[PDB]
RNA sequence: GCGGUCCGGCCGGGAACUCAAAGGAGACUGCCAGUGAUAAACUGGAGGAAGGUGGGGAUGACGUCAAGUCAUCAUGGCCCUUACGACCAGGGCUACACACGUGCUACAAUGGCGCAUACAAAGAGAAGCGACCUCGCGAGAGCAAGCGGACCUCAUAAAGUGCGUCGUAGUCCGGAUUGGAGUCUGCAACUCGACUCCAUGAAGUCGGAAUCGCUAGUAAUCGUGGAUCAGAAUGCCACGGU
């Protein structure tokens, strides 16, 4: 899926653990109400900004892992439709076998 | 002593005691008037000691669980017909031609792909 | 059908009289499968057909049911290209199902306030052989007796 | 038989009638019953003069009339004036609020014209 | 309708309109900045938004102040249909 | 103190081989045993589309079935301890034990 | 079934029952009448929970439409290469005289509203599900235990039943549209989110020619869950009630 969309990927999930899991302060409690009520608030809503425009976590598009594919994806396998029907029939996945209820 | 029955109904189950002399209808710990509020719940209950004459003659000790209304009590009648063939052996012949014997094995059909409902096709148009 | 002919399927009496062609009516009335609310309607328009109008309930109902009840029907029956409206008996099973549906009918097309109030009043209707559950099986007589020539 | 909204409320129950003011729904309408003292399962007709001149006093605290016509007349001539998005949508006709106008913009847009 | 706790505006314009209102206005100030708030810092101020391709003017009114400002540049051409 | 162990595989045949050599072996060395117990299976269930490009109403299901079976062992002797430790059975099966 | 109780399966206890999931049995025209060509096979009866492939699913033969997909992927040929490749901000895919398809909600009394009270299945959960308690009319906020789960949480099933009111009205039917004040997710809610509160109260009174689905736990009607997913279903995939 055009390469370089592959690459966007993996640059967002690097710079996002790079800053945020630890630099979530700034919103984590810096954004709710005690004696940081004042200014030290303020500031932190614009402190948060100049982090880059990345680094979020809702900035991946979660792509399938081989294809790279936007759209279809399961996350109990990390493959989107495609790639799970054309695993599964193999015996590759465990477990999954064909459902009949 | 207590003779026993399991009879089922949709998603019902119902558990079944009866002992030897009264008129008493308990389930889940209730009374019939309470338990069901409908009076054709209430009327398929009294089918199977109503062609058998033990009305006054045998009390009956109920459980019930999951399903509705109807599924629940259809699941008690079931049940205490096996409950009062373990008590004679010969009221069998009796009780098949009721047809309460039988146990109604019609369940909800799953929802299909493709389909709005079990059966139900969405709308087709010619163009 | 062509091939899967079919045996019946069974009916539950009705618990306050025991009578099966009484729970017809009510399954026949019944919309959306809302059973009890049906009964509610059944039950409150009888009684009051009976002291309104004339004792023994049931048998009330069962006289009102003799007079909108078809003996013949008319029936299409193609031939190449022309089709005759053909003059055919009803069967008996059918009789009730006719009378049933136009009974239930008539009622709704009403202007009482409830449902169990238009049902006791055509059901009293039916009983005088006015009302339009009556018209309703007198256009369907006219009609058979009208293409006599087609038998 | 009146309020100090103009209008004249005719006999149904008062917390009813109390929504032919226009300003007052269906919870303001309880709450003035409420602070009346008034049950709500009476009509108008049954109810004094000593009871529909203090019905008034509390319904002349909120903004429940011709009042709010012009309050809400001027919000409308606000966005209209600054040239705003909502403006834009206002002075046309359009559906203001972000939904679809490449079908089903009926009622703000009217009966459909060829 | 962002939460009580903070009204937005981006850096880059709240330094850049702090820095333009202790000096007479100018140019009309070119941002990219459609989505930050108009505060009462800015009435008199002329603020040149962009809608897509152009830079649209705004005169900052005092009645303007509370919206935001790509409110008040429409990104969108749009004249009849026949 | 009853130790409590929790199997989960895929498959029934090779977790009832984990299950009976736990059974073997608690018993091996002279525990009370309850026994195995099925707690119930997990159905997960999967809806695919089928085709590359379009036509929804074309699709296969599949599902993962996650067997459950629990006993617990309440004479733990220090025979026992390690000997419970020392015993190799399948890749597919998971233990987890706990107190 | 017993002992006790705070009368809660609650505590000892029991392994009976429901249930959980492994194994086994059972249905085969097996038995019997009759019909049919000493046939196959058919109609009917008994027993049985089930009777004629018991219900439902998966399973799509040789081929057809040069059917769909070079955009999931792979790949022959051709073409671009200081650009038809790569990075960034803002916008757009949400435009709006109009036409069509699939849906949702309605046009009410087999109903609307108000108070009280019953009976489900199945699913999901760790940078998650989130009880108790407190604040808020509410969406929610604070604090915050339990749960990698037949244990904890999501999570109060709705139709139903009992009582009261409305009394056939553009209505106490309908809830579109718009104004104001908010909550949450998120760097960010203007273009262009969902939800809450107050106000507003449109069309619509059963739909022309035409046209669709369904043979039984089906149609119709009523709630619940899941994937995708920070947030964002009237769609989709599942589950039960009548
Ligand atoms: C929504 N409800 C309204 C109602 O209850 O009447 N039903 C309908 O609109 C369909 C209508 N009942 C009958 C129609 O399908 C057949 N008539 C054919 C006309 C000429 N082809
Ligand atoms: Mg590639
Ligand atoms: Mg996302
Ligand atoms: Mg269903
Ligand atoms: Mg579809
Ligand atoms: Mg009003
Ligand atoms: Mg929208
Ligand atoms: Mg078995
Ligand atoms: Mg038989
Ligand atoms: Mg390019
Ligand atoms: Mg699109
Ligand atoms: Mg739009
Ligand atoms: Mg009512
Ligand atoms: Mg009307
Ligand atoms: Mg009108
Ligand atoms: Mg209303
Ligand atoms: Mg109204
Ligand atoms: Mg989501």
């Amino acid at each position: 899926a055009k390469q370089s969309m592959k690459a966007r990927e993996v640059k967002r999930v690097a710079l996002a653990d790079k800053y945020f899991a630890k630099r979530a302060e700034l919103k984590a409690i810096i954004s709710d109400v005690n004696a940081a009520s004042d200014e030290d608030r303020w500031n932190a809503v614009l402190k948060l900004q100049t982090l880059p425009r990345d680094s979020s976590p809702s900035r991946q598009r979660n792509r399938c892992r081989q294809t790279g594919r936007p759209h279809g994806f399961l996350r109990k396998f990390g493959l989107s439709r495609i790639k799970v029907r054309e695993a599964a029939m193999r015996g590759e996945i465990p477990g999954l076998k064909k459902a009949s209820w | 002593n207590q003779y026993y029955g399991t009879g089922r109904r949709k998603s019902s189950a119902a558990r079944v005691f009866i002992k030897p002399g009264n008129g008493k209808i308990v389930i889940n710990q209730r009374s019939l008037e309470q338990y069901f509020g409908r009076e054709t719940a209430r009327m398929v209950v009294r089918q199977p000691l109503e062609l058998v004459d033990m009305v006054e003659k045998l009390d009956l000790y109920i459980t019930v669980k999951g399903g509705g209304i109807s599924g629940q009590a259809g699941a008690i009648r079931h049940g205490i017909t096996r409950a009062l063939m373990e008590y004679d052996e010969s009221l069998r012949s009796e009780l098949r031609k009721a047809g309460f014997v039988t146990r109604d094995a019609r369940q909800v059909e799953r929802k299909k792909v493709g389909l709005r409902k079990a059966r139900r096709r969405p709308q087709f148009s010619k163009r | 059908p062509r091939r899967r002919v079919i045996g019946q399927r069974k009916i539950l009496p009705d618990p306050k009289f025991g009578s099966e062609l009484l729970a017809k009516f009510v399954n026949i009335l019944m919309v959306d499968g809302k059973k009890s609310t049906a009964e509610s309607i059944v039950y409150s328009a009888l009684e009051t057909l009976a002291q309104r109008s004339g004792k023994s309930e049931l048998e009330a109902f069962e006289v009102a049911l003799e007079n909108v009840r078809p003996t013949v029907e008319v029936k299409s029956r193609r031939v190449g290209g022309s089709t005759y409206q053909v003059p055919v008996e009803v069967r008996p099973v059918r009789r009730n199902a006719l009378a049933m549906r136009w009974i239930v009918e008539a009622a709704r097309k009403r202007g009482d306030k409830s449902m169990a109030l238009r049902l006791a009043n055509e059901l009293s209707d039916a009983a005088e052989n006015k009302g339009t559950a009556v018209k309703k099986r007198e256009d369907v007589h006219r009609m058979a007796e009208a293409n006599k020539a087609f038998a | 038989a009146r309020i100090a909204g103009i209008n004249i409320p005719d006999h149904k129950h008062a917390v009813i009638a109390l929504t032919s003011i226009y300003g007052v729904g269906k919870t303001r309408s309880k709450a003035i019953l409420a602070a009346a003292g008034i049950a709500e399962d009476v009509k108008i007709s049954e109810l004094s003069e000593g009871q529909i001149d203090t019905l008034r006093d509390e319904v002349a605290k909120f903004v429940v009339e011709g009042d709010l016509r012009r309050e809400i007349s001027m919000s409308i001539k606000r966005l209209m004036d600054l040239g705003c998005y909502r403006g834009l949508r206002h002075r046309r006709g359009l559906p203001v609020r972000g939904q679809r106008t490449k079908t089903n913009a009926r009622t703000r847009k009217g009966p459909r014209k060829p | 309708r962002s939460l009580k706790k903070g009204p937005f505006i981006d850096l880059h314009l709240l330094k850049k309109v702090e820095k333009a209102v202790e000096s007479g206005d100018k140019k009309p100030l070119r941002t990219w900045s459609r989505r930050s708030t108009i505060f009462p810092n800015m009435i008199g101020l002329t603020i040149a938004v962009h809608n897509g391709r152009q830079h649209v003017p705004v005169f900052v009114t005092d009645e303007m102040v509370g919206h935001k400002l790509g409110e008040f540049a429409p990104t969108r051409t749009y004249r009849g249909h026949a | 103190q009853r130790i409590r162990i929790r199997l989960k595989a895929f498959d029934h045949r090779l977790i009832d081989q984990a299950t009976a050599e736990i059974v073997e072996t608690a018993k091996r060395t002279g525990a009370q045993v309850r026994g195995p117990i099925p707690l119930p299976t997990r159905k997960e269930r999967f809806t695919v589309l089928i085709s590359p490009h379009v036509n929804k109403d074309a699709r296969d299901q599949y599902e993962i079935r996650t067997h459950l079976r629990l006993v617990d062992i309440v004479e733990p002797t220090e025979k026992t301890v390690d000997a419970l430790m020392r015993l190799d059975l399948a890749a597919g099966v998971d233990v987890q034990i706990s107190l």
